[PDB]
Parts: structure tokens; C-alpha cells; sequence
């Protein structure tokens, strides 16, 4: 239909478009590299290649697909690997025995031929149906019940509903009548990669994410269907925190969409998806591959794919949230995504605003990060899901005033700022307890009250102790520990106890692999109770003794409790919640006995 | 004492609801009376509709 | 009046014209009478509008 | 009597801009409506116009535009706005579409946004006082009617929560001294969660009659975020001068407004200004702030309290420095106080108001207000110094007065600084609380307090 005029890397001009649609996908050249329009100039158009562009020719045909970028939504997406162009990588590797990905390969996102069982939800002929009505369910695998739903822009009366049976994707199962037309339907539905899926209503979040890490779960809680921000450091986080979301998270599904990353890390993690099963179900061991989907685009991938992959991932997440399942989206991108925006702006010759980043970076980041929340779905029956976003930014070593970082912290409510010093200190969680913050605190008030009313005050006390330690660290560095008082001494002891027992979670050991909230709250309660008892003891300071003398005494006389407070970390959660609660209650009772007999002896 | 005050507050809320309903009825009556001016406003519009000339 | 105003505002040599199928005949009667009015309104050669 | 001309000469679509080919005499900022080929309706604003060629920036993005099948209807009106008394008690989108599930407003009159500036002769000095509710601002750095005070803050500090608290607890001091008060709350680029927080706060406010809430989400188009302060200040000007009502305007996270200005300036393909931000930001923020004042002719006045986020947790950033140069106050949000978990993280020592003397008086506020303000400020500085001294010397070498200053600082942080998010204190009550803090010092120790005023209240 049209022919190329100008080729410069990802940018390819195609004269002869005349009537063409903004962001309409167009195939370029004999190999048919799929690309989207970015800049109309008249009859001419500008197309990002989305592939390797070497070897084009002037007058090579360019065809219009007339449709914007879309990803095939349907049964069979779970446990699959897709590029930003929604290409099943394992399917490509199997169909074509060559280890490479051939240039301009055209493979359907989901195999039509593959069979799947069906289960209508007592649907009757002639019933009026609306978009998003969960008329039937399909078990893609154990513990995964894909409830097929009507497309959002679809409604009518059910003239025909298929009986339950084995069907391929190309097969039609549902027929609707509306306004005197008949509309057939297959399981697979297409949805634009932009323009988020419609939502009946947005709801205020109520439940925390309850991640394995202690600091993430207590100091900086995050609600279900809420934004997150991590600096994407190595060693931990994108390896540790990500593993915690993958197997230790209460989210039903994980959509890992890493883009612009180290290739070997994704090779390893893809080798890890089939393995590393988690026995979350009572009677079965849920292999994480069932509850994950990898959108993998390594650094060698084309630049436009770096922009496309994020929207593909968020579209998949919105799809899953439509069924009511709570799904988490971890994104190792948005670090290199800004670089991709810089590149496309530079080729398009747009004028950058700050440090070479195009201005609409902030707007696009705001859109993507606001595409997540707790949502009441469309159709019947009434159901509710959520999407939780965890997106990386520049590594913590660089300045946190970087435009991408500044844009993210504007909209993101929870920043889990990792510390380079902590990483060098080999402190594995590496979460800084000063820069990090979770604005979601006020919402979780009811949850914390119903769980444990005393938790709020002890958390505030722990925060105050940490702040005091950080504040007077400068003083003790300058002046010295000689002037430190008994209150300062117990404050430093409690701060060290926190830094060692509480904020540190190795996660490579069964006792530290996962820390349930009940164990975390008890450990914090024990630490705060010990701090309070020490405060009261040094405050009493009577009987020709006490204060710093009392502090030294309780350091030596009550050294056993202080030592086993550290071992409280080693208490194995697998032993069972009632046993751990009993053990911690006994420890608390002994701590109360401590500083009470020490009170009786009056030093 | 709180139960007595709460009964009084519930009665006050009901009375306020009734007063608001009465005020809304009065406002609806005034708006309906405005239809008299609306009838002439229609032909005023028609006049300013056809002011288009040349 | 409407034709004359539209011709004045649009101010181009040749135009098209779309009106309801009914009353097209009296529209035709209005046509040319307006064209002359337009040509007289401003010192321009009368347009091609033969709509 | 004039009808729109529906052009269909879309030639060239570049980024967030669409270019028309042959437009007969376009206006510069004539608002313009675009019908997609699919029939979707999207609005836009006409940018710089050349000879018969006009470039248009459209809202809701440029997706779906085709050169052949998109038509552009020219309204020819420069972004008028309907404004009326009944606009109160309703929530409006960034452009102004009612989102409160209510009827569209019936216009009393159509007003031009970015209204023409006040003749400086008509300006008058700030007078009276207004209860922010938060005792720290009410006492340390008070705000009077007609004074523009920004509130510097950083990401992660509860700037928005404090703004909502101010919205709830705002009221004239003159009531205590013995309904013209109104708030135009414009929120620019707020997140979805904060949007729900504001919506719920308005639903259970109990003060809807005196509050109007302009809301512009992050997902909203950037140009809408630009125009939101304009329409907000226009409505405030109508409700204040044309309606004789004291008006308190709160603008939250104007850094988003500055970013949107940067975006549109880049769209113009103009060279970026110094330090990245556009050069015209000074004039823009001046136009935004300077609309606040007291008109001699009209009894109503305007108070401006922008909530400007300071990037990188400092005021060295171009926007905080620029707004500090333009405005006449600086209240601060200390990161440590939030870290130490004091719900009002107000940094009292950095806090200051240039016109504090004018706000405090005998007729408005109590006579001892300024005296206790100065005394508390000096005593708090002394308490911080004595805390450092106790740290360095071990607290044994301290005298009795040093311990007095220490306990005063502790009680101050425990009671005066920390306020319930829903707890409301009249300025008289705040002064009483400050006095109760003051009784712990001896009478002679309150050096700053004038004589015959100390004995007036220190007696208790």
C-alpha cells in the first residue's frame, strides 16, 4: 500500500499513507516488522520499527493494519513468556528449533489449536448479558480458574450458550443478540495495550500486602492494589523482595514484566519459574509458574519494545483484576524505560525539558502508575480485584533527584528506599528506615486495630527510638560515648537490637525465609517492652543506686533475656502459630518478671 | 443522658428533613412560576435566533 | 440571509452546498439572488456559486 | 449570531500537537473542539497561529487522529468559564466538568480566566486574622486576611493531609472577637488515593456549604492541570470581590503545575529556561499569586496558601526559591517531626510570617498573642540549645534553668506541636494552651513578655 522513504534506526518514514491513524500498527518491508505510527506529517508517516531495522530499502511495501497495539487476552496466558510484542517465546523456540528469535516472525500469542475445558455458570438462553459478566469458568491449571468474561464493549441476549466441553480457542461458545444483530464470541479477546480496561468503580484499599520481609510488612506497610517504589538494586530486592512477592505474597497472581535489565538474571529467574513451588494451598503445592506470567524483554531487545512491555504487563494485570483475583505487577523497568523515551525523543527531534528527558515523561509515568488500584469489576456477579505495582527506579547509589525518581515519588505512595551503605554493610534487606515511607498508613488503621490495637503505639515507639539513634549518632561520633546517659545507653542498646534482630532477615534460612505478621508483631512488642522496662528502671533510680548503675546491672544481671531476644529471630515459624505465640507470651511474661525482681532488689 | 440527647437529636434531624422538604417544595413552586417568564424567554430566543442578517 | 452570510464568511471562489431535499427548488430561487448580493456586498467578481 | 466553521484540514500530527492547514483567521487561544473519525469528541486549545495555519494542543492525547477523517470545529471563544454563587458545595474536574453527580452549573456570568490584574492603587494592607485551626501556625506565624503564604514541603510529608485539615478547621477569628468565609480548594495532579481521601473528606465534611473543590487527577491531561489554578482563581475572584466574601485559596503540589508548564513550553519547541524549568515560570506564578489581596472598594478579600512541594527536600530548587521571592511567608514541614511521628510536622523555627504584627492586635486576637509568640519562639530555640548542651556534657552540669528549658521543650513537642487530625482549637484555646506551657517557667524568667501583661495572665 505504502512505501518507505527514510530509514534511521527505529525511525522509518513511509510516504503514501494519506489517511492513517495515530498509533495504528503498520507492517514494514517483506519481513513485515510490526511498527506503530508516532508522527504524521501529511501523506508521510513516522513508524517505530519495534525490531532490528538493518536491511530496509526505499520503496519497500508498508501495510496498514488499521488497529492500535493489542494483546490477545484469553485462557492460556499464565506461565508463559512474552516479548513486548506479545510473542510466546517458548512456542517460538519449540516450533522453530533454532535457538534464536527469527527476524519478523509472526506467531499467534496463544495457540488456537490447544484444547481447554469449559464450564458455564448456569447461563440460560435469552438471558440479557453485559460486558464483564463471568458467564463461565475454565481451569487453565490447578488453583487457577480462568473465568471467561464478556468483552467490556459487548452486551446482549444469550441466544446460544455452549454446553460444557473441550474447546479450542478458535471455537465459538457464546452467541449474543442485541439491537437486531448477532455477535459470536470466542474465548480469546483483543484489547488495546493503552486505554485501561473499564472499571465500575475505584475503591479505597483496605488490606495490606503482607510481604515476607519484616521491614516491608511492619515499618512500611503497603496495601493491596497500591503503588510501590524500589531503587532496583542487585543482590537483594529485585532478587529477594521479588522472590518474596513471587512465593511469599498473599497476591493470587504475579505479572513479572522486567524490561531493560541484565540478561543473565532473567535467564536464571526464568529457569526458576517452573521450580520453587510454594505450598500455599492446604492440600497442594502451588508451583509458582501457575500463578506467574513473565513479560521478558532483555537489554538487546528493540527500544520500542521497552515502551510497549510495560503497557502489555499492565493490560494483563487489569485483565486478571477483572476476574476478581488479586494480582501483583513487579516491573524491573521504568529505569530503562525513561532511557527509551529519551531515545525516541532524540530521534524524533523533540526538545527535551530537563537533563534530556522529554517533558511528557511525567505524564506517562503518572498514567501507568495510576492504572492500578482496588477496583469493583463490571458485570455480574459483583466481584472485586486489585493490581499492585512494584516498579524499579535508578539504583540507590545515584542521586534521588533524578527526574525519573522525582516523578515517581510524586505519585507513588510507598518508597522502599534501599541503602548503598546497608548493602555494603551486608545487611541483606538493605531497606533504609529514614528515607523510606509509606503514605498508606492511615488507611490500615482499622486493620491494625482489629488485629492488635497495641501495635500502633509500639510501632511509633520503635520509629522514635530509631530516629533518636540516627540523630545522636552524629553527636556520639563527634563528642564520644562518654557523655552518653543511661537513657541514651538503653536507647542505643534497643537500636542495635532492632538493627540486628528485627530489620535483618537473611531469607536464606527456614526461620528467616518468611516472617508472618504474628511473629513480627511479637518481636517488636518484646523489643519495645524491654525498652519500656529499662526506661522505668533507670527512671526509678532510688535506694542510693539506679540510673546508669541500674542500666549496667540489667545489662549483666538480666543478660540472658537480652541475649535470647536476639535468638527470638531464630524461632522457626514452621512450628505453628499457636506454639510461637505461646513461646513469645512466655518470653514476655519472663521479661515482665525481669525488671520486677530487679525492682524488688532496688539495686 | 446521652440516650435522651440522642432522641432529641433524632427528632431534630427529622424536623430538619421535613423543613428541607418544605423548602424544596417552595423552591419547586418558584421554579414552576418561573415558567411564566420562560414562555416569553422562548420568543426572546427566537428573536435573537433570527437576528442573523446579511 | 443565511446563504449570503455563509458566502461572506467563507470568502472563497468556489463552494459546494448541501440542504434538505425538500425546499431545494426555493433554495434554487434564493440561489444567484444571493450570489449577486454577495458580489455587490464586497468589490469582488461574482463567485462560481453554480452550486 | 456567529456559527462555528468546521475545518477538516488536519495536516501533520506530531506528539501532543495537531496542525491544521487552511484556517480562515483563527484566534490565538480560541478553544477548539475535535471530532474523531470514529466519532469520539475531544477538546483542545489552539496554540501559536501563523498565517492561515494554526497548531492545536488537544486534551486526552492525540491517539486515533487521522489526516483525512478528523474534523476540527472552531468555537472562537477564549476559554470562558461559567461561575455563580451556587457553585459552592460541588466538586469539579480539572476543566470544570461537575463530577459530583449533579446538574451542570447555571451560569450567573461567563468570566475570562487569568483575569486582568488589580490596579495597585486599589490594594490595601492585610488586616484581621483567620483561624487555621492548627495552633502552631495560628500562633507562631499567623496569617491575616490578604496575605499570601506558601507552605514548603517535600515528597513523603503529609502536605495534603494538613491541607485537608485546614480546609475542615478554617474559620474567622472575628467570631471569637465578638458566613462570609469561603474556600476554593484546587488540587493539581493528586494521586488516586489522595483523590479518594479528599472526596471522602468532603462527603463527611459537614462544611460543604463553604467549600468548593477543584480536582485535577494525575491521569488528567497536563493542560487541564495548567488551567485548574486559573479557573480556581477566577471563581475565587468572583466569589470574593463580586460577592463580598473573604476567600481562602489552597493550591496543593504546584510543582505539578510547574511541570505542566514545562511540558507545554517544550511543546512550543521553545528553548528550555534556566535550571531546566521555563523562564516564564516567574511571571506565571506571579499571576497565580498576585490575584490574592484586599480591595479597598470591596469588603471581600483573598488569601492565598499554596502548598508547594520542594524538590530534593530543599528550597534551593528553582520553584521554591522563586515562590519564596514572590511571596511573603514561609511555613515549613520538618522531615524529622514526621519521622518522630508528630502529626503536624510544622517546623516552628523555620516557620515565619512577614506580616505577623498586622494579624495580631487587640480588637482581633488577644493583646498577649504577639508577646507569647516571641517568648515561645525564643524559649524553643533555647530549649534546642540546652538539649545539645545536655547531649554534650552528660546533663549533670546543667543548672535548674537548663532543666526548665528541657522540660519546656518536651512539653511543647508533646502538647502544642502535636494536634489531633480532627481536633479543632480556637485561637483563644491555642493561646490558653501556650500559656499553660508558659506557667512552668518562673515569672522573672519570661524576659520577652512585657510587664503588666505577664501578671495579667501568668497568675492563672
Amino acid at each position: 500500500y505504502g512505501y518507505v522513504r527514510k530509514v534511521s534506526g527505529p525511525v522509518v518514514i513511509a510516504d503514501g499513507m494519506n489517511g492513517a491513524a495515530m498509533y495504528e500498527l503498520v507492517r514494514v518491508g517483506h519481513d513485515n516488522l510490526i511498527g506503530e505510527i508516532i508522527r504524521l506529517e501529511g501523506d508521510s508517516a513516522t513508524i517505530q520499527v519495534y525490531e532490528e531495522t538493518a536491511g530496509l530499502m526505499v520503496n519497500d511495501p508498508v501495510l496498514r493494519t488499521h488497529k492500535p497495539l493489542s494483546v490477545e487476552l484469553g485462557p492460556g496466558i499464565l506461565g508463559n513468556i512474552f516479548d513486548g510484542i506479545q510473542r510466546p517465546l517458548k512456542t517460538i523456540a519449540i516450533r522453530s528449533g533454532d535457538v534464536y528469535i527469527p527476524r519478523g516472525v509472526s506467531v499467534p500469542a496463544l495457540d488456537k489449536d490447544t484444547l481447554w475445558e469449559f464450564q458455564p455458570k448456569k447461563i440460560g438462553e435469552g438471558d440479557l448479558l453485559t460486558g464483564g459478566d463471568l458467564y463461565a469458568t475454565v481451569f487453565e491449571n490447578s488453583l487457577m480458574q480462568h473465568h471467561v468474561a464478556l468483552p467490556p464493549d459487548a452486551m446482549g441476549k444469550v441466544t446460544y450458550v455452549a454446553p460444557a466441553g473441550q474447546y479450542s480457542l478458535k471455537d465459538t461458545v457464546l452467541e449474543l443478540e442485541f439491537q437486531g444483530v448477532k455477535k459470536s464470541f470466542t474465548m480469546l479477546q483483543a484489547w488495546p495495550v493503552r486505554t485501561p480496561r473499564p472499571v465500575s468503580s475505584k475503591l479505597a484499599a483496605d488490606t495490606p500486602l503482607l510481604t515476607g520481609q519484616r521491614v516491608l510488612d511492619a515499618l512500611f506497610p503497603s496495601v493491596l492494589g497500591g503503588t510501590c517504589a524500589i531503587p532496583g538494586a542487585f543482590g537483594c530486592g529485585k532478587t529477594v523482595i521479588s522472590q518474596a512477592l513471587s512465593k511469599y505474597s498473599n497476591s493470587d497472581t504475579v505479572v513479572y514484566v522486567g524490561c531493560g535489565e541484565r540478561g543473565n538474571e532473567m535467564a536464571e529467574v526464568l529457569m526458576d519459574f517452573p521450580q520453587l513451588t510454594m505450598t500455599l494451598p492446604d492440600g497442594r503445592e502451588e508451583s509458582v509458574m501457575k500463578r506467574t506470567t513473565l513479560v521478558a524483554n532483555t537489554s538487546n531487545m528493540p527500544v520500542a519494545a521497552r515502551e510497549a512491555s510495560i503497557y502489555t504487563g499492565i493490560t494483563i494485570a487489569e485483565y486478571f483484576r477483572d476476574m476478581g483475583y488479586n494480582v501483583s505487577m513487579m516491573a524491573d523497568s521504568t529505569s530503562r524505560w525513561a532511557e527509551a523515551l529519551r531515545e525516541i525523543s532524540g530521534r524524533l527531534a523533540e526538545m527535551p525539558a530537563d537533563s534530556g528527558y522529554p517533558a511528557y515523561l511525567a505524564a506517562r509515568l503518572a498514567s501507568f502508575y495510576e492504572r492500578a488500584g482496588k477496583v469493583k469489576c463490571l458485570g455480574g456477579p459483583e466481584r472485586t480485584g486489585s493490581v499492585t505495582i512494584v516498579g524499579a527506579v535508578s539504583p540507590p547509589g545515584g542521586d534521588f533527584s533524578d527526574p525519573v525518581t522525582s516523578a515517581t515519588l510524586s505519585i507513588v505512595q510507598v518508597f522502599w528506599g534501599l541503602d548503598k551503605k546497608l548493602a555494603q554493610r551486608k545487611h541483606f534487606p538493605s531497606v533504609n528506615w529514614l528515607i523510606s515511607y509509606s503514605k498508606y498508613s492511615t488507611a490500615l488503621e482499622s486493620f491494625y486495630e482489629q488485629f492488635d490495637p497495641d501495635f500502633i503505639n509500639i510501632r511509633t515507639k520503635a520509629r522514635e527510638v530509631l530516629q533518636r539513634e540516627d540523630d545522636l549518632n552524629e553527636i556520639v561520633q563527634l563528642v564520644g560515648k562518654d557523655a552518653l546517659a543511661e537513657g541514651d545507653k538503653i536507647t542505643l542498646e534497643t537500636a542495635k537490637l532492632l538493627r540486628e534482630d528485627y530489620l535483618a532477615q537473611n531469607a536464606f534460612t527456614p526461620y528467616d525465609k518468611f516472617c508472618p505478621f504474628y511473629k513480627s508483631v511479637w518481636m517488636m512488642r518484646n523489643i519495645i517492652h524491654f525498652y519500656n522496662l529499662a526506661n522505668q528502671a533507670v527512671e526509678k533510680g532510688a535506694g542510693m543506686d539506679g540510673q546508669k548503675i541500674t542500666y549496667t546491672l540489667i545489662k549483666h544481671r538480666l543478660g540472658d533475656l537480652f541475649y535470647r531476644l536476639v535468638s527470638q529471630k531464630f524461632e522457626d515459624p514452621a512450628e505453628g502459630e499457636p506454639a510461637l505465640v505461646a513461646k513469645f507470651k512466655k518470653l514476655h511474661e519472663d521479661l515482665t518478671a525481669g525488671f520486677r525482681a530487679l525492682e524488688d532488689e532496688t539495686r | 443522658e446521652f440516650q435522651r440527647k440522642l432522641a432529641e437529636s433524632s427528632g431534630d434531624s427529622g424536623a430538619n428533613v421535613k423543613r428541607l422538604e418544605q423548602e424544596t417544595e417552595v423552591k419547586i413552586h418558584h421554579l414552576n412560576a418561573g415558567a411564566e417568564k420562560i414562555q416569553y424567554d422562548v420568543v426572546q430566543m427566537l428573536l435573537k435566533h433570527v437576528t442573523t442578517v446579511k | 440571509g443565511l446563504i449570503v452570510q455563509s458566502l461572506l464568511r467563507l470568502k472563497e471562489p468556489a463552494v459546494l452546498l448541501r440542504c434538505r431535499k425538500d425546499d431545494h427548488h426555493l433554495v434554487e430561487s434564493v440561489l444567484e439572488s444571493a450570489k449577486e448580493e454577495y458580489a455587490q456586498k464586497l468589490q469582488v467578481h461574482p463567485p462560481e456559486i453554480l452550486p | 449570531l456567529e456559527v462555528a466553521m468546521e475545518y477538516r484540514t488536519v495536516t501533520g500530527v506530531a506528539g501532543p500537537l495537531v496542525i491544521l492547514d487552511k484556517v480562515k483567521g483563527p484566534k490565538y487561544y480560541e478553544i477548539v473542539n475535535i471530532r474523531l473519525g470514529d466519532g469520539t469528541m475531544r477538546r483542545g486549545q489552539v496554540l501559536e497561529v501563523d498565517g492561515e495555519k494554526a497548531v492545536v494542543q488537544v486534551f486526552e492525547g492525540t491517539s486515533g487522529i487521522d489526516n483525512k477523517f478528523t474534523t476540527v470545529q472552531f468555537t472562537g471563544e477564549v476559554l470562558k468559564t461559567p461561575v455563580s454563587l451556587d457553585m459552592l458545595g460541588r466538586i469539579f474536574n480539572g476543566s470544570g466538568k461537575p463530577i459530583d453527580n449533579g446538574p451542570p452549573i447555571l451560569p450567573e456570568a461567563y468570566l475570562d480566566i487569568s483575569g486582568s490584574s488589580i490596579n495597585p492603587s486599589e490594594r490595601t494592607y492585610p488586616e484581621e486574622m483567620i483561624q487555621t485551626g492548627i495552633s502552631t501556625i495560628d500562633v507562631m506565624n499567623s496569617i491575616a486576611r490578604g496575605q499570601k503564604i506558601p507552605l514548603f514541603s517535600a515528597a513523603g510529608l503529609p502536605h495534603n493531609e494538613i491541607a485537608a485539615q485546614i480546609c475542615r478547621q478554617a474559620g474567622l477569628v472575628k467570631r471569637l472577637e465578638k458566613d462570609n468565609f469561603a474556600i476554593v480548594f484546587a488540587a493539581m495532579g493528586v494521586n488516586m488515593e489522595t483523590a479518594q481521601f479528599f472526596k471522602r473528606d468532603f462527603e463527611e465534611n459537614g462544611s460543604m456549604e463553604r467549600v468548593t473543590l477543584f480536582l485535577n487527577l494525575a491521569n488528567d491531561p497536563t493542560i487541564e492541570r495548567i488551567i485548574t489554578p486559573r479557573i480556581a482563581l477566577t471563581t475565587a475572584e468572583y466569589l470574593a470581590y463580586e460577592c463580598g466574601k473573604h476567600v481562602l485559596v489552597i493550591l496543593t503540589d504546584m510543582s505539578s503545575y510547574a511541570d505542566a508548564l514545562r511540558e507545554v513550553s517544550a511543546a512550543r519547541e521553545e528553548v528550555p529556561g534556566r535550571r531546566g524549568y521555563p523562564g516564564y515560570m516567574y511571571t506565571d506564578l506571579a499571576q497565580i499569586y498576585e490575584r490574592a489581596g484586599r480591595i479597598e472598594g470591596r469588603k471581600g478579600s483573598i488569601t492565598q496558601i499554596p502548598i508547594l512541594t520542594m524538590p530534593n527536600d530543599d528550597i534551593t530548587h528553582p520553584t521554591p526559591d522563586l515562590t519564596g521571592y514572590i511571596t511573603e511567608g514561609q511555613i515549613y514541614i520538618d522531615r524529622q517531626l514526621q519521622n518522630r511521628q508528630i502529626y503536624p510536622p510544622i517546623n516552628v523555627l523555620p516557620s515565619l510570617s512577614r506580616l505577623m504584627k498586622s494579624a495580631i492586635g487587640e480588637g482581633m486576637t488577644r493583646r498577649d498573642h504577639s508577646d507569647v509568640s516571641n517568648q515561645l519562639y525564643a524559649n524553643y530555640a533555647i530549649g534546642k540549645d540546652v538539649q545539645a548542651m545536655k547531649a554534650v556534657v552528660g546533663e549533670e552540669a546543667l543548672s535548674s534553668e537548663d532543666l526548665l528549658y528541657l522540660e519546656f521543650l518536651d512539653k511543647f513537642e508533646r502538647k502544642f506541636v502535636a494536634q489531633g487530625a480532627y481536633d479543632s482549637r480556637n485561637i483563644f484555646q491555642s493561646l490558653d494552651l501556650a500559656w499553660t506551657l508558659l506557667r512552668i517557667f518562673p515569672r522573672e524568667l519570661l524576659h520577652r513578655i512585657p510587664g503588666k501583661t505577664l501578671d495579667q495572665y501568668y497568675s492563672r
